[PDB]
């Protein structure tokens, strides 16, 4: 899933 | 520090400390104000506002949670043109809680969609919600908000900048937060049921520059059970702790 | 009745008819119908930042019509403009949403 | 009437 | 014409997947429910809702498409007494586009007419594919909401906020859509047992007055074929992409 | 072989001979005769945003019909209405309307 290392900002 | 009922010789009581009143946006309360904007979705505001306000009250957490995540999808409510408070937070004990502010706004509902399993962050609730008029005699003996209903005689939004007294609208039209109760003076009596100086501060979802700058004071009795406007009908208290 | 909604329809009194004439100024620069004056015999009202009226007006061959506006909140003259366009929609659409 | 009804002596 | 021989291949072909609950409606993809109202046209809603859906689920540009440029523009389908989503799909793949919902309005059971050059909106599909009876908990998940058909009981028409634990029709004479599924932790009316009941989120072409917002929920399990009213026999979907 | 529409004919249930009785309450549109209610023969049904139960009837000098009646959705009050009616037909020619 997208939890810590995946997400962008 | 020692604030209120303390037996010192012989008599006691049951956490019944004053039978008086002070307002609860001043002693740990209240979240900012918001405009409803060609959308009548006041259920959303009051409901998700109570979650966020109980945050800033229960925990000193301060969440300014959004409104177009139960008005982009609560597929159990009927749009920006519908929705209740009887069950307006029971759709956030099944959604994970609504997605929050500063990563999502409200956008007026030009026909739109949901963005709910998009975010990394959510803040939701654990406990349920229903305040009886037998808990609106001490109303805010929780030290926290309520989500009662108000009918509008349309002599309501009249920027009275002050107080309104009278026989209100017809059906519980709009949804109104309870930011507390105030107690200015007590009855200055008349032939029967004299002048009410006592008051009830309640936030609103209409606008930010309206009356008492986003709020509306109304007219309670010593207790809170002899008003009109049908307030005390639909009170709910969304909690997470 | 519904927080944010309403209840059934109410008998058309002349004040929603004055809201009608304001709607018709708006209605003619982008409506193919080079429009004008109409006749109002139904409505419903809502609790919004405003008062979200609907105007059932009659028009056309034998169809009828419907619209949306809001008496704004008492900021300044309550100078209502649009928020809905559903032209020549019958008297039987249960007083719609636009 | 029973929110702190301290009746009696 | 075409089918799941070379089409699922890219999405859940070359890849296998998994889930228990996935609604393309809490997922920035589905569009509004509308009505048919005494005109024998249930098929028009399914088709035009279908094309709305995929445009917004792919390039996330919303369209509300029109069901009056269909019902009276049927060249191979029937009209305001009945019709076939199988071929309403294909009448669209010979025209050039469907008018937006408010570029060609809707009436009811009242004898109106059809034009296709009252538009320049080219809201069309390049082709469409046929979806089997069996794969319908994984057809609404990677390939989009499939324009299904349902049966009608006189129990069906009566709704509430719940899952259907009632009987069904004497034939499969209706047309709806399927958006998704999910799982709900529950109790036993007699026990304290870990009963988990599965559902199917479907849309409807009856009023957005219907309890779960034109999304009514019926019996299906993790198998995919516990259908209590035959949800998935006619269930094909259009292919804008 | 059609998803969503009409269905080939049927003999009879007397609970669509409750909707035939409501014919006289929903006439004086263009009726022109004195028949103080019409007497029924056969049955038909449709399934749209309501149960639009179809039914036919009789008259004075024995000329029958094929109507387009309409019951209500699970909505508002007890309304039974007339959408399209007609007359001067035979018992062998059966119910239609598009
Ligand atoms: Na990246
Ligand atoms: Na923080
Ligand atoms: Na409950
Ligand atoms: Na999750
Ligand atoms: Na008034
Ligand atoms: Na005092
Ligand atoms: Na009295
Ligand atoms: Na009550
Ligand atoms: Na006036
Ligand atoms: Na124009
Ligand atoms: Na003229
Ligand atoms: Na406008
Ligand atoms: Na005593
Ligand atoms: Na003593
Ligand atoms: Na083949
Ligand atoms: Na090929
Ligand atoms: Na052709
Ligand atoms: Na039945
Ligand atoms: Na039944
Ligand atoms: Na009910
Ligand atoms: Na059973
Ligand atoms: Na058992
Ligand atoms: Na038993
Ligand atoms: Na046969
Ligand atoms: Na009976
Ligand atoms: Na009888
Ligand atoms: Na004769
Ligand atoms: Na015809």
């Amino acid at each position: 899933k997208e939890i810590v290392n995946p997400l962008t900002k | 520090q020692m604030n209120y009922e303390e037996v010192i010789k012989k008599y006691k009581g049951n956490e019944n400390f004053d039978h008086a009143a002070y307002d609860w946006r001043l002693h740990s309360g209240v979240t900012p104000v918001k405009d409803q904007k060609n959308c009548g979705s006041c259920w959303a505001f009051s409901s998700i506002g109570s979650v966020e306000s109980q945050y800033a009250i229960r925990k000193n957490k301060l969440i300014t949670l959004s409104e177009q995540e139960l008005v982009d999808c609560s597929f159990k409510n009927y749009g920006c043109n519908g929705g209740l408070i009887n069950n307006a937070f029971e759709d956030m004990i099944e959604l994970g809680g609504i997605c929050t502010d500063d990563d999502y706004p409200y956008v007026s509902d030009a026909p739109n969609l949901c963005n709910i399993d998009r975010c990394t962050e959510k803040y939701g609730i654990k406990n349920y919600l229903s305040v009886p008029d037998n808990k609106l005699k001490e109303a805010l003996r929780f030290l926290g908000p309520i989500s009662i209903s108000v009918a509008v005689s349309d002599d309501f939004a009249f920027y009275k900048e002050g107080i309104f007294d009278g026989e209100c609208g017809d059906q519980l039209n709009h949804a109104v937060m309870l930011v507390g109760f105030g107690m200015k003076e007590i009855v200055n009596p008349l032939t029967k049921k004299g002048e009410k100086h006592y008051y009830y501060i309640i936030k609103n979802s209409w606008g930010q520059q309206w009356g008492e700058r986003g709020f509306i004071n109304i007219e309670t009795d010593e207790s809170g059970l002899m008003r009109k406007c049908g307030l005390g009908t639909d009170a709910f208290i969304p909690l997470i702790e | 009745m519904i927080p944010g909604g309403l209840s059934e329809a109410k008998p058309a009194t002349p004040e929603i008819q004055e809201i009608v004439d304001k709607v018709k100024p708006q209605l003619e620069e982008k409506t193919n119908e080079t429009y004008g004056k109409l006749e109002a015999v139904q409505y419903k009202t809502q609790v919004v930042a405003g008062t979200n009226y609907y105007i059932k007006v009659r028009a056309g061959d034998n169809k009828y019509m419907h619209l949306r506006v809001f008496k704004s909140l008492p900021g300044q003259n309550e100078d209502l403009v649009l928020t809905g366009y559903q032209v020549d929609k019958n008297k039987d659409d249960e007083l719609t949403g636009f | 009437v029973n929110p702190l009804t301290k009746k009696g002596e």
